[PDB]
């Protein structure tokens, strides 16, 4: 038997679950083979409408206690849960009930786990994060927009192998991927240091990979592995490599919050 | 009558609820609902117009790069920035390659299982299944041996009693025709199409930085730094690697899912004679290759009243025929301003008041084209391919048609394309014809590098005072998309993004005109009131995205 | 009756040439000869014993990582270092990886033209090509199809008519003897095995730091730091990655390359009654397990005359009967101190003076074992295990004959091992087995790791006088591997490697006795004198390594 | 019609040529079917002896002036070159014969670019660099031990795409490459800045990933593409990300000269 998983979209943009068809170790066939029974996924599902809400709860049911429960996207609380109904209820029912017997709950995403872009500006919905929504609960956060799936899955493949989760920060994220600032472990830092930089994009300087700092480069005020562990796992990739500044999507307060182009404090 | 209702609709992006009305077996009305709004279009008002990709990219992310694209497009167009060469052909090099991703997860991954059957693939006999396959493809990878694998992986899963995604499917349902061994092959093909649109994401990371979600793009240009000579830039090494990962992608397109797609219409011609959705289709010309913004490889055009004959070309982004045509209304839909609008003059005003039949059910808009309700996506893109004697399209649908005759007798007429299997091969058409634009744009890049321009971006100003208009054209996965953003005092005084998904999946309009999706399923046979799979089956075609409908 | 030279045999590592006198057709006497020399022990000595490794991994990148554990292994021993056991886990993962891609190469890129026709290949039926396998392999990429798309390589290449490195080859010898339907499974194998050994190398790089020259080791254990929650460093996430590049190698290994084996064999079983290089055969336990450098997950010994039944288990590395055995002699060798010379008390002098049949004629030293002639590598390995009653080695070695024995009607005795095709078998028993040393191994680590055991290094202290005496074993891709060292007054006082193939390769003796390479020769069959096919055959069975023979 | 190489190895360990079975773009298969003809290469030639001499001559004849001379391992010239005899001749002779009609000379390896690791200690053979055995011909230097193979290929796709030779420094090292200090340009700057160091490995500094320049890493004075490029093309793998110090192994006067835990000068 395959630990059980109910993964639960709300106001979902849907790339933290497209995050996983990148992913290699495992690759999406392998985890839903392999690794994890895939209780409930709407994007996967052969079932649809009465049939995958009968699966979700003889799962809920059976596996009360033993599954892990993940959840994408806001929580809009305004106007009594209407901004995203599933099968006539407000996603927020959806999610606390099925949160009552989870064995562990994860927020992928920033949206899930801080609101995101969809609770930023005026918040037209009143988003909020998954760990607003579950007062009484430790949600484990694997923020970013998406993240590298494999913070997501390692973070899995620890609670399934070792019983537990992984050690985490005090935002309950996963200190083998949000455990140090971007540019407390940037390549480019020798540039920073000294006084290197790129001012526009396809000058002299961009064009010798120097620092992107005065480009709006948010690594100085973003915990994350993107310059360490990238993306897409073929050597080489992340945005600031490809010649963009980070624009802190991990971090709540940064990403959609500080223009591209605005500095970061740096420490 | 009796009536029902399918929320939520998986396999899909988002959340869709599709209402059916059904008379002695046969869908008379349909409703379509987009049942989650997050206020994209808000959220990125009074900000500056730079920042506007990285936000509304988020509106989605299967179709993730489109998005951001119209954006960059739309500011541009205010703005009136020419793009540098080379960023048009990064861009195009990313837009395809993340198409090529996303049809082929939409044939397998979203869509296969509406028409295959894995239970009866266990009784399929490998050594047959492979056989069937001799003089119809060359791919490498149809085996007995892989199917015999693949059907223990089936058999494997089953026997562990937790089927997971697999449970509770439409199993021995009386509209799966497959036999047993066709179901077996699906199967197998839904396995390899991970690798394929892997690969194919391996080409949009080395240039966008990773993907889901660009990170490349700027109003003016790219963020790549072009030099073959520099350490940590776009250099002739990352190049090759790019080049490495395009060359990857053809054999399962052009072996397989062309294949497949020849084949389900040849066990399923009762398709090719349902699943209309309109009479009119609509795209845009796509990857401009020229330094003002045009020159594009892929026609665009206005088709009426399905005469291909009498169409309309458009060839280019500031069309202006095109862009006065379109407005959106919110009659049917829970928004406050109801009378169509014309996007630079749209309005978002949430008024949320529950179901109702003749009144409010969606929060997707209803656009039209001068008054018209209007299909967009593959099968528009198509048509208008052919409309324009593009011989590569006209080749291409021919090679499946061929097939098609092969294992039928019959042939396929352009009328049989108007229907849900018409859409699909309109899809499976695009994704081909894709892998010639990845390798003419790697190679354009390469020449052009050669030629020593390493530009790749023109940085924009910004008027402080006055006010003016931009709208970014795209065509995306799903159809024909734009982005409508005006400035005022330097920052994002309005922005409406118009999505192709909005335009299949809107709700009755001003004049409740039906829009695609709900027009479509008119006159659908619907074997078994609780387990509706021919309605699914139709709106799939369409690869509903309701994050984009939405936004 | 005439006298050859092969000069340079090719498809080896390094600069080997052979002579042979042939009379009546058939080889009466041979020589081998090593032509380069580096002088690696004189390069690494007077160093710090730590700093080793990093010079001595480079006697050869073929073989790299073995000269590098080896040279560790020897500091330790002197020393008296215990080594951590997750430092043995992830030395264990990397040699078993190595070894992995070492011989899959060996046995395609560098021998399977010994016995294949590419030309004959081009007249292959690929549907009757992939018929023939039914029943043999569950493979999933024999298809007709496969074997088509490979065929037109070959039929496009030689239509360039730049043939290039398959140009001028042995193509209608009559010794080539597989059918034109064999001829093209090989090709289509060949290019199928250079994808898996890339994956064996991604085992390796993920550990080692990159391949070739792994840089993670160090005289007290490993360089990797072992944290499951630490950001970059050896955590949870890098683990499950190398763990799924192991999982990647196993179809490949049992599927294609054992049962390729077993059909050479099939088709050239004459080769069984040849080539034999000796009665004495020697190899060291491999993969320690436990904190005291021991507990081996395979069994070494030494078999004389080749009796299995009285052989004698060697199950430490610190066995001194094995110590005390080994000498080496330069009486037939540019070297200037002849008598044999056990390795903490030898020297390597260089005294060229050309060659001469009855004089010196090679850097490669001659080694003996008590006074004797000794074949090492894959052969010695698996007949050692098989005198070991090892289940798994029988197991294994049953499923090659079960192959042999469909095939031919016919079985294979032990006896028949003592030959070319023997050696071949060894090789291919070692490489399956060598999956389950990763998947044992890799286990062990995490489970390691959960109780809490995050060491990986001991660091050493080295007095500044005295003399301590070191030796390194290890069981590489062609044999058992020795590196001497000598440590007086805190520096390398000597340094001296006794390699595998210096054991097979090296020329006469000091008692003129005549080594395994040379051995092996004596009775093959030459049909062509220009063109000595089947010497080289029985050369390329031993793997020979000349960077490694002469260092 | 493919541009010919010819590949020559002198005082090799082979490693030089074993970098390409671990190249992707393009792999080794891909080389010699589509992007050159290898006209020689003892490693992999089906020819032997007396035939793979006749292809030799017979490819620098009908190639002469087109094809690109590649040289692995060190020119040993000590005693007349008898420390490296070929079909009874000192590989020198062979090495300036086919450079006489060569189009490009590359020495791939640290051993063929400065003398390397044969060339060490006591120099035993009078191990000399391919530049040296040359002196009237402009060789391509590509360093390491071995280089990443694609420092080999992106030079060789150059030359054939674009006809000339990509840009160099002044050791006539690929910038692409070899532009840079490893240290100016490594993810571990920031710890080095802060001065948070591993001093052992195993300690709790090593497994936080911290700067390994206490440990004796010579990236402070090591040109090279190790941080960025990296190695094997899986994403992250690169010495110092495993946890050992650079050796200095690209750059002549440090690796195999001086000890893996001795200190680097720093700029
Ligand atoms: S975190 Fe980003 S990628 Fe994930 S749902 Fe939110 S917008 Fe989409
Ligand atoms: S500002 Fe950005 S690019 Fe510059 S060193 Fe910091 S994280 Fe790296
Ligand atoms: S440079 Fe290194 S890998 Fe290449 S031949 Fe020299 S020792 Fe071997
Ligand atoms: S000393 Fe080495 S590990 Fe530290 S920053 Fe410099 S190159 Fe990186
Ligand atoms: N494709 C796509 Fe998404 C939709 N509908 C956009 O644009
Ligand atoms: N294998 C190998 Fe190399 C040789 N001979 C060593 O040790
Ligand atoms: S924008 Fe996001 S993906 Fe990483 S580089 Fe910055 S945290
Ligand atoms: S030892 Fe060599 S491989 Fe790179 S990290 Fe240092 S130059
Ligand atoms: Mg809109
Ligand atoms: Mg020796
Ligand atoms: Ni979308
Ligand atoms: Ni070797």
């Amino acid at each position: 038997q395959r630990p059980p998983v109910i993964w639960i979209g709300a106001q979902e943009c849907t790339g933290c679950t497209e995050s996983l068809l990148r992913a290699t170790h495992p690759t999406v066939e392998n985890l839903v083979l392999e690794t994890i029974s895939l209780e409930y996924h709407e994007v996967l599902s052969a079932a649809f409408g009465h049939q995958v809400e009968e699966n979700k709860h003889n799962a809920l049911e059976k596996y009360k206690g033993q599954y892990v429960l993940v959840v994408d996207g806001s929580i809009p609380l305004k106007d009594n849960g209407i901004y995203c109904m599933v099968a006539g209820e407000p996603i927020v029912d959806h999610i606390r009930k099925a949160a009552e017997g989870a064995a562990a709950i994860i927020a992928i995403g920033s949206c899930s786990a801080w609101g995101g872009v969809a609770a930023a500006g005026v918040n037209p919905t009143g988003a909020v994060s998954l760990q607003e929504v579950l007062p009484g609960k430790t949600v484990i956060n694997i923020p970013g927009c998406p993240p590298n799936p494999h913070n997501f899955l390692a973070t899995v493949a620890h609670i399934i192998t070792y019983g537990k989760p992984p050690k985490l920060d005090d935002k309950n994220r996963p200190t083998f991927a949000y455990g140090r600032l971007i540019h407390e472990h940037c390549e480019r830092r020798p540039h920073f240091d000294a006084g290197r930089f790129a001012k526009e994009f396809g000058d002299e300087g961009h064009r010798e990979g120097w620092c992107l700092y005065h480009l709006g480069c948010k690594g100085p005020e973003t915990y994350g592995n993107c310059s360490t562990l990238q993306f897409c796992d073929v050597g080489g990739v992340w945005p600031v490599a490809i010649g963009h500044p980070c624009y802190g999507c991990n971090e709540e307060g940064i990403g959609f919050h500080k223009g591209i182009h605005q500095l970061a404090n740096v420490e | 009558s009796q009536r029902i209702t399918i929320d939520p609709v998986t396999r899909i992006e988002g959340h869709l609820r599709i209402d059916c009305e059904i008379e002695n077996g046969v869908v008379s009305k349909a409703w379509a609902s987009g049942t989650m709004w997050r206020g994209m279009e808000e959220i990125v008002k009074n900000r500056d117009p730079r920042d506007a990709w990285m936000i509304v990219q988020r509106i989605c992310g299967v179709c993730t790069t489109t998005h951001a694209l119209s954006s960059v497009r739309a500011a541009e167009s205010a703005l009136n920035i020419d793009v540098p060469v080379n960023a048009q052909y990064i861009r195009n090099i990313i837009l395809a390659a993340h198409t090529t991703h996303d049809h082929i997860v939409h044939f397998y991954q979203l869509s296969a299982l509406d028409w295959v059957d894995i239970t009866s693939a266990l009784q399929a006999d490998p050594t047959k299944a492979s056989e069937m396959l001799k003089g119809v493809s060359t791919w490498h990878l149809n085996s007995p041996e892989e199917f015999t694998k693949v059907q223990n992986k089936i058999k494997d899963l089953v026997a562990s009693g937790q089927l997971g995604i697999f449970a509770n499917g439409y199993w021995g349902h009386p509209a799966m025709k497959l036999p047993p061994e066709v179901n077996l092959i699906a199967v197998a093909h839904y396995l390899q199409a991970l690798e394929c649109q892997r690969d194919a994401n391996r080409v949009v990371a080395l240039l966008g930085g990773k993907t889901p979600h660009i990170q490349n793009l700027a109003v003016g240009g790219v963020a790549n730094p072009i030099n073959l000579d520099g350490l940590g830039v776009l250099n002739l090494e990352r190049l090759m690697y790019i080049k490495s990962f395009i060359d990857k992608l053809s054999d399962f397109v052009e072996q397989v899912y062309k294949v497949d797609t020849a084949v389900i219409a040849a066990f399923y011609p009762e398709w090719l004679t349902r699943g209309k959705g309109a009479v009119n289709y609509l795209s845009v010309p796509e990857f401009p290759t020229d330094s003002k913004n045009g020159s594009f490889l892929f026609p665009g055009g206005y088709i009426e009243n399905a005469d291909l004959s009498s169409y309309r070309p458009i060839t280019s982004h500031s069309d202006e025929y095109l862009i006065k045509g379109i407005q959106e209304s919110a009659k049917h839909s829970w928004y406050k301003d109801e009378a169509p609008q014309a996007p630079w003059e749209g309005t978002t005003i949430p008024a949320y008041d529950g179901w109702s039949d003749d009144g409010k059910y969606s929060w997707v808009k209803s656009p039209t084209f001068y008054g018209k309700t209007v299909e967009v996506g593959p099968l528009a893109n198509m048509l208008v391919k052919l409309a324009a004697g593009r011989e590569s399209t006209q080749n291409k649908l021919n090679e499946i048609v061929a097939i098609y005759q092969k294992l039928t007798g019959n042939t396929l007429e352009v009328a049989q394309l108007h229907s849900t299997l018409g859409r699909i091969i309109g899809r499976t058409v695009h994704c081909c014809e894709l892998q010639d634009i990845l390798q003419n744009q790697y190679s354009a890049l390469i020449t052009n590098i050669g030629k020593g321009d390493h530009t790749t971006f023109v940085k924009p100003n910004i008027p402080a005072t006055g006010e003016f208009k931009g709208v970014g054209f795209l065509e995306a996965p799903r159809g024909m998309l734009s982005h409508w953003m005006v400035i005022k005092d330097g920052i994002i005084s309005n922005y409406q993004a118009v999505v192709p998904s909005t335009w299949n999946s809107g709700p009755r309009n001003f004049n409740d005109d039906v829009g695609p999706y709900e027009q479509s399923l008119v006159g659908t046979p619907v074997a078994d009131p609780n387990k509706p799979l021919e309605v699914v089956r139709t709106i799939h075609s369409f690869d509903p995205c309701m994050a984009c409908a939405v936004h």
